[PDB]
């Protein structure tokens, strides 16, 4: 009934550099997402880092394009999403960040 | 129930308190940050709390005055000149649709 998919699976970047993906859970009956892990692991304290554009939100077919300003060297974690709907579904879908340096 | 902010006074003298009241916190809220002026500007926050981990942060607008509490409301102590003007409040929720809601206070 419920579909999550994160847009690159298991992402990586230098640091400094910013973390562009893409979150996209359908189904029949009203399906929202959360994001208290993404949001515990990566805004601790709150702030305007992270922006997330909900590209074609409505009802059932939610999508959002999240965007994670500044990763700094010690941010990398694998984060569990969920999407849950009316009937009283819930689905995690787990997704890896990995930060690096340049030099 | 749009997320609203009352401060009280609304004109506070010098070296008075002023407290900036909220008063339709949502549900499934991560926390809120009060920011310095009409936009949600990084550069500009006053302090974040996230309720879960009932943490509040100083940003780099604080002066070491408010005492943000786990309601949202703000309470800047001891006030002067450059406090006067307005004060956006942010509310990020579990599902990354958040809400911005501005207050003011003038001070004489």
């Amino acid at each position: 009934k419920i579909e999550l998919t994160v847009s690159p699976e298991n992402i990586t970047v230098y640091e400094g550099e910013d973390v562009k993906f893409t979150v996209t859970a359908k189904s029949d009956s009203k399906t929202t997402l959360d994001f208290s892990d993404l949001l515990t692991k990566y805004n601790p304290s709150v702030s305007d880092r992270i922006s997330t554009n909900y590209k074609t939100n409505t009802d059932n077919h939610k999508i959002a394009e999240i965007t994670i300003k500044n990763l700094k060297l010690n941010e990398s974690q694998t984060v569990t999403l969920k999407a849950k709907d009316d009937s009283g579904n819930v689905v995690e879908k787990t997704f890896t960040i990995t930060v690096q340096k340049k030099e | 129930a749009q997320l609203t902010t009352e401060s009280m006074p609304f004109n506070v003298a010098e070296g008075k308190e002023v407290l900036l009241l909220v008063h339709n916190l949502p549900q499934q809220l991560f926390g809120y940050s009060w920011y310095k002026g009409e936009r949600v500007d990084g550069n500009r926050q006053i302090v974040g709390y996230a309720i879960g981990t009932q943490q509040a942060t100083p940003g780099p607008a604080n002066s070491g005055r408010e005492t943000i509490y786990p309601n949202a409301s703000l309470l800047i102590q001891n006030v002067t000149q450059n406090d006067t003007g307005f004060y956006t409040l942010q509310v990020i929720k579990s599902d990354l649709v958040n809400e911005e809601a501005t207050g003011q206070f003038h001070v004489y």
